[PDB]
RNA sequence: UUCGGGUCUUGUAAUUGGAAUGAGUACAAUGUAAAUACCUUAACGAGGAACAAUUGGAGGGCAAGUCUGGUGCCAGCAGCCG
């Protein structure tokens, strides 16, 4: 039973993989560079200096790693390059513990599909004692396999020596990254997605002068692909993280630069690098061609070919002359339908038996595959797979290129036009720029509805209609939610702020993604004013998409009774006209005791005022209540943040909080006294003796009387 | 009394 | 708005796929040269029934009346009602809907009101017995055709209630290379307002031809009369094979004109269905373009079916070449390796696309 | 038994509007109950 | 008339629900 | 070890029910629905679609006042996180 | 109802 | 650049918002109204349920 | 400092635990 | 079990004192092949003694709240939602 799961698809080729990407992440001063160089020198012989952008070796025969030393406080970099990374190599100060950043990237992953963790510890040589050394260790372990699994480990680094990594901790931890054996999630094997390798910007430069520096730069951007095979025809629509929302001009694919040595020698191989065994470009030093050629008429084609209008249903025929004077006979159509002498009857009796019976119980699959539910979807996923690799192999230049595109592990070369100045400008190696393929969902706009929480360790709650930065897809946009429930079902009602600890739902406007997909909602991208809070503040999934939403905000109207008899009451103060309460008679008005009514007839002289009858006397103190909805509507406001495109690509400063603009306008939290709860105190009440009649009390009997 | 009477009410049923 | 397309050509394939992609399209020059240029009433009834089962589309048509813009939204579908103008028939109105089933956030329950029959479109019988099988081949399990009232032409009064309840995610992809093996020949004769021995007429025709053949044939015969038989006499028939095995039909139907002999009519519909079976490679020509569309639009992988040369026709590369324009998406086609024959494996790689409509 | 402390968190009691301490004591529905099980009681022994 | 309207649709939508829990725990208890 | 198919209840109206408390999924070493408890409408949300939920025994004691019969397991670990985790808020769920 | 329950419109001109 | 003239357009459509939502909220999106708060006969315009 | 160091609560991860003695 | 019965310095999120000590950290020594511990031990280390022990089980109550049914004013389901 352990060993069972959920069957899922793999989509990584098996013929040329890429390189399994590696991202470096921690708090600011922790070894996380001096981790990158030892790894490196140790898996190919050369001490590294200025490393910077994607770097990408080569491990054995048949593995190739990409190592990103993700930035020490961008949390929209450690949002997006969570969502990539295969392998997080985690890591964590020794001498003083866990930190924020660490906390919150796990969260992250936690959500967005949790890569391979790994965790090492770095200052483990400023203990002073050993045996703190040890207590520390063990707690640390024990901390991160709650968040990480259990028995999940990690590994010790003492100090560094000479600008590097003890080689023997160093070893083992690259052993282990090369059997690390990753596995299959959701949203990279059903979207293609690349890491940029390099950026080159391409315009004519007397171009640049003319316009002005202005004019919006073609770019290429050289990397590998990963996930699912990229359509090579040009013009599909791929996300930049924190850049924009391009699409593709122009694709093609080329020789990779760190080919594995079983790739090189096979060529080697077949046509009959060793000392640049890295790779860090941002650091220094027929009837086919018949069908789709447009230019061709369909009866070009079809005379070619041998040597209409489609609204109609029932195909072309021949007149039924020329049909019935042919078929006469239908021997022509007899083999579609179904001792020497006595042998040749039983084997067409076993092949009209075949026929009969034929696949109702062919092997049931079960027996065929040991009996286990689980294996046989898993068998139908294989099975499927390799006729999609054998019908590939089929032919060379079109099952590759036409037909399905660039698979992965193949370089490519993309080049979009209309990309910012800004960003070419301001752009530094030391930010990932991701890409990913979109899909028709995820390009069209709606409003989403989604479940989320306050995240548990937030410690405030977050109001509705406050702006959220959230992450979903590969975007991450800040947008003004609603939160709303459901009256047991009845109606979707807003509520003024998150329940503190479950689940409320939320509806908001941004780009639509298919429902079941989980997403995360930050507050605060800006480093600048993030303080020592946890920053991670929603987490949810969305259910389901849509362009509008009936949405109800509760308003009840306040009367007040003036004149009362038995079940009757005069209530003024409460509409404006006779004709307002005409519209409303008929009511189920009740008030605070909790008795109920109905508005009978609008009074004719005071010109609101209205008699109601109730089930029972009310006060002349109560209120009386009447309760109805009214709809509320969903802010479109959408504003996708670009820190790639800012130049300090931290402190992207959005739409700011209620709180911080009350604050910075120096109002007040608004509230009017009559609303706070006070500590009353009830006393008791003597009601009065009855008091019959004179009439009845002169005509009782003698005993049955008041002495 | 009150207190035990619901108590045992719900101690029978 | 952004696609165009020329000519009157397969509006409503163009419109299905625009939706089904959800780029927007724009197709102008409708009729152009025209004593009234522009779309016809049952167009606009049909952009009509789209934007009715949709929602969040906008859809722009010109003073002319020549170009038409679309910009799609989200499938829906709901519960409706619709009043097929007399120009075209249910069947015409039916098989966008046949498209557009099983990937909308509500079961569909269409009623459809008008004529039932013509020679150009898809008849009642044709839709069951002929798209419902590949549907379920597909995967699409409740999906059903009731007929409440049957109409007739040219005044028709009839209604059909569409049911679609399989929300699926996306097809599966359909793996079928082999020439499948007939085994038995069903058929309904339907009429209305006339003589059951005109019916038995068509049979006795049908069944003439048919003699030579030694699989079983069962034509089962539908007379209506009296107030849910619609207001206009008609007959009709519609025949099909089924191979039993894994469950696949080529069918051929017609209806008899105003003094038409019934049992001519007969031998016309049997020779023109077996006309299907010699043509056909495990599809008619007439159900193929369904077949196509539920490949193209199964999910990320290669889907098989083996096709015939004759199959290969210029509707066939007029639909091809629209599926290209829409989805970018190319068919390879494999020659078999049999000698006899000339079948062509189809194979394609349908996309990921997902009923991302439907709630969780 | 298997449910949260928030979850049995609390409901204060708002009290009468400000604008009228000239009539006291808005009323909920304990009060409301006692007085209704006095008054059918009069009105019991009056019927009698 | 919009009261009238009313009280009809709430009726038809509490039948709706009520058929459909019905439908919902009885396959509970014969599936 | 089962697959989540379809939370049963969902529209029910009056919270902590049964028929809410209810889903079904499959086992996954037979492909045999049956359905099952999960306490907490909270936990009802914290299972959502396609989890690998890790099923256990119910072995009631009595009855209750509306307890569903023939609804014989409890949900226990969703996703391989345990459920009174979840909704105690020691762990979180990975996707 | 029709009006408040349908978002998407139909721009006809003639 | 285009960039820089739509975050001038956001930065119009921000300050909007921040006014929207710091200033007032409507009589209607505040519960129990009373009679004078709301405006004088609005109720049979806006038409709730 | 400028490192962020963790909070009691998340050190800890009592998650929901009643009121005790 | 209801009528009631028995019995008695008890009750409190009330104030307040100066004491004791190891979890821990640590000169040193002891220990050990070498160490790390243990055992001894200078200077440190306790009032939310925040130096923040748990894992289960049972029951109550609260609203201008919500849902559902009724022979008024009630009953049920329930209540992080006013
Ligand atoms: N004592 C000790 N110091 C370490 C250790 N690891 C790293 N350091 C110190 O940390 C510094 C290394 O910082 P980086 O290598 O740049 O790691 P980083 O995350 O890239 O730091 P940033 O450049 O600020 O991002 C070195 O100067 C070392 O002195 C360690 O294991 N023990
Ligand atoms: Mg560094």
């Amino acid at each position: 039973e352990r060993k069972l799961h959920v069957p899922m698809v793999d989509r990584t080729p098996e013929d040329d993989p890429p390189p399994f990407i590696v991202a470096v992440v921690g708090p600011p001063g922790t070894g996380k560079t001096t981790l990158i160089r030892s790894l490196v020198r140790r898996m190919t012989k050369s001490t590294l200096n200025d490393i910077q952008g994607p770097i990408t070796v080569v491990s054995g025969k048949h593995r190739r790693l990409t190592f990103l030393e993700c930035p020490a406080d961008d949390l929209n970099a450690m949002i997006d390059i969570a969502k990539i990374a295969d392998l997080v190599l985690l890591l964590i100060d020794g001498n003083f513990g866990f930190e924020m950043e660490t906390m919150e990237f796990l969260n992250i992953a936690q959500h967005h599909g949790m890569p391979r963790v790994l965790g090492v510890a770095t200052h483990l040589d400023l203990f002073k004692s050993q045996s703190t050394l040890r207590a520390s260790k063990k707690r640390l372990k024990h901390r991160f396999w709650t968040e990480v699994y259990q028995g999940a480990k990690l590994f010790y680094l003492s100090g560094v020596i000479n600008g590097r990594y003890p080689d023997r901790e160093i070893l083992n931890l690259s052993r282990f990254i090369s059997v690390m054996k990753f596995r299959p999630l959701k949203w990279r094997n059903e979207h293609p997605y690349m890491l940029a390798d390099r950026f080159t910007d391409l315009t004519h430069p007397e171009l640049i002068e003319t316009q002005g520096l202005q004019i919006d730069r073609k770019v290429a951007i050289y990397g590998y692909l990963h996930g699912t095979p990229l359509p090579s025809a040009p013009g599909t629509r791929v996300h930049i993280a924190g850049v924009g929302d391009f699409s593709v001009a122009q694709i093609e694919k080329l020789p990779d630069p760190c080919p594995t040595p079983f790739y090189q020698q096979k060529l080697d191989d077949f046509e009959r690098d060793k000392d640049k065994l890295i790779y860090a470009p941002m650091s220094d030093v027929n009837i086919g061609k018949l069908i789709y050629m447009d230019n061709i008429s369909p009866e070009e084609c079809i005379r070619r070919w041998r040597g209409v209008d489609l609204e109609k249903f029932v195909p072309y025929f021949d007149t039924f002359e020329k049909l019935a004077k042919k078929w006469k006979s239908v021997d022509a159509i007899k083999e579609r339908f179904l001792r020497e002498m006595n042998a040749a009857k039983k084997e067409k009796l076993r092949a009209q038996f075949e026929i009969e019976e034929g696949e109702n119980f062919k092997e049931d699959d079960e027996n065929n595959e040991y009996d286990t539910w689980y294996e046989l979807q898993k068998a139908k996923i294989s099975k499927q797979l390799e006729i999609n690799n054998i019908e590939y192999q089929e032919m060379t230049p079109e099952q590759r290129q036409r037909i399905e595109g660039f698979k992965a592990g193949s370089y490519v070369r993309i080049v979009f036009e209309k990309v910012p100045m800004e960003f070419v400008k301001n752009f530094n190696p030391k930010f990932p720029i991701v890409m990913g393929g979109l899909l028709p969902t995820e390009i069209k706009f709606g409003i989403v509805k989604a479940r989320l929480r306050r995240h548990r360790w937030h410690k405030k709650i977050l109001k509705t209609n406050d702006p959220l930065v959230l992450s979903l897809g590969w975007r991450r946009f800040q947008t003004l939610p609603i939160y709303t429930t459901t009256d047991s079902r009845t109606r979707t009602r807003m509520l003024k702020y998150t329940p503190e600890h479950t689940y409320c739902n939320a509806a908001f406007y941004g780009p639509l993604c298919s429902p079941n997909t989980p997403f995360c909602g930050v507050q605060i991208v800006a480093n600048s004013d993030t303080g020592n809070g946890f920053r991670i503040a929603a987490t949810g999934i969305v259910e389901e998409i849509d362009v509008n939403i009936e949405i109800v905000k509760k308003l009840k109207l306040v009367g007040f009774p003036y004149k009362i008899f038995k079940n009757t009451a005069f209530i003024k103060d409460m509409f404006s006209s006779a004709m307002e309460v005409a519209r409303f008679e008929g009511a189920q008005i009740k008030t605070v005791s909790g008795i109920r009514g109905e508005i009978k007839r609008a009074l004719s002289k005071p010109e609101g005022h209205y008699r109601a009858a109730f089930e029972d006397k009310i006060l002349m103190s109560d209120i009386v209540i009447l309760r109805s909805w009214y709809p509320v509507r969903v802010k479109k406001f959408y504003n996708p943040v670009t820190s790639l495109l800012l130049k300090e690509k931290t402190e992207w400063k959005g739409l700011r909080l209620t709180g911080q603009i009350r604050a910075a306008m120096n109002l007040e939290t608004p509230s009017n006294p009559d609303s706070a709860y006070h500590k009353i105190e009830r006393v008791e009440r003597h009601f009065n003796g009855l008091k019959v009649p004179k009439a009845v009390q002169k005509e009782l009997p003698f005993k049955s009387q008041i002495h | 009394r009150k207190e035990r009477l619901k108590k045992l009410a719900k101690m029978e049923e | 708005k952004y696609t165009t397309f020329q000519g009157s050509q397969n509006f409503r394939l163009r419109i299905v796929l625009a939706t089904l992609s959800g780029k927007p399209i724009k197709i102008e020059k409708i009729r152009s040269g025209d004593l009234n240029p522009g779309l016809k009433d049952y167009e606009v009834s049909f952009l009509r029934l789209i934007e009715s089962v949709t929602n969040g589309s906008v859809i722009e048509i010109s003073y002319t009346g020549t170009t038409v813009i679309y910009r799609p939204g989200i499938i829906v579908g709901g519960a409706s009602t619709h009043i097929c103008p007399s120009s075209k028939p249910v069947g015409y109105f039916v098989e966008p809907m046949l498209y557009l089933a099983p990937f909308s956030k509500k079961k569909f329950s269409i009623l459809f009101k008008g004529i039932t029959a013509s020679h150009n479109d898809a008849g009642i019988e044709a839709i069951k017995w002929g798209l419902m099988p590949v549907m379920e081949k597909f995967g699409v399990r409740e999906c059903a055709l009731h007929t409440l009232k049957r109409g007739s032409p040219p005044l028709g009064g009839g209604e059909v209630h569409l049911v679609v309840d399989s929300l699926i995610a996306q097809p599966i992809t359909m793996h079928e290379i082999d020439r499948p093996i007939i085994s038995s020949i069903t058929g309904v004769a339907y009429s209305t307002r006339v003589s059951p021995s005109l019916v038995n007429r068509m049979i006795d025709g049908a069944k003439k031809v048919l003699k030579n053949l030694q699989c079983e044939v069962n034509i089962t015969a539908d007379v209506w009369r009296g107030e849910n038989s619609g207001k206009s006499p008609g007959w009709g028939i519609t025949l099909v094979a089924q191979s039993k095995q894994k469950g696949w039909s080529y069918f051929a139907e017609d209806i008899g004109d105003a003094g038409s002999i019934p049992e001519e009519l007969g031998e016309k519909v049997a020779c023109q269905l077996l006309e299907e079976i010699s043509k056909s490679a495990a599809v008619g020509r007439n159900q193929l373009p369904l077949a196509i569309v539920y490949m193209v639009i199964g999910k990320e992988d290669i889907g098989r079916l083996r096709i015939n040369k004759e199959q290969i026709d210029e509707r066939f590369i007029i639909l091809l070449r629209d599926i290209k324009k829409i989805f970018n998406t190319e068919v390879f086609l494999k020659p078999v390796d049999e000698a006899d024959n000339e079948d062509m494996i189809a194979t394609i790689k349908g996309i990921g696309f997902t009923n991302t409509s439907k709630k969780i | 038994k298997l449910v949260h402390d928030v979850q049995k968190k609390q409901h204060r009691e708002r009290s009468q509007l400000t604008s009228r301490s000239r009539y006291g004591f808005l009323e909920k529905h304990k009060d409301y109950v006692k007085r209704a099980q006095d008054f059918h009681r009069k009105q019991s022994t009056l019927k009698v | 008339f919009e009261a009238r309207q009313r009280i009809e649709e709430k009726n038809k939508e509490s039948s709706d629900y009520h058929a459909k829990m019905a439908h919902i725990v009885n396959t509970i208890n014969t599936e | 070890k089962g697959i989540v198919l379809e939370k049963l209840g969902i529209e029910s109206k009056q919270p902590n029910s049964a028929i809410r408390k209810c889903v079904r999924v499959q086992l996954i070493k037979n492909g045999k629905k049956v359905t099952a408890f999960v306490p907490n409408d909270g936990c009802l949300n914290f299972v959502d679609e396609n989890d690998e939920v890790l099923l256990a025994g119910f072995g009631r004691k009595g009855k209750a006042k509306g307890d569903i019969p023939g609804v014989r397991f409890k949900v226990v670990k969703v996703s391989g996180v345990s459920l009174l985790a979840l909704w105690k808020e020691k762990k979180e769920k990975p996707r | 109802k029709m009006m408040k329950n349908k978002r998407g419109g139909v721009i006809d001109k003639r | 650049s285009s960039f820089e003239k739509q975050q001038i357009e956001i930065r119009k459509q921000i300050e909007q918002l921040e006014n929207e939502a710091v200033a007032e909220k409507k009589w209607s999106l505040k519960g129990e109204v009373k009679a004078k708060d709301r405006p004088e006969d609005a109720l049979l315009t806006e038409e709730l349920e | 400092d400028g490192k962020r160091a963790i909070n009691y609560q998340i050190l800890k991860n009592k998650g929901l635990t009643p009121k005790r003695n």
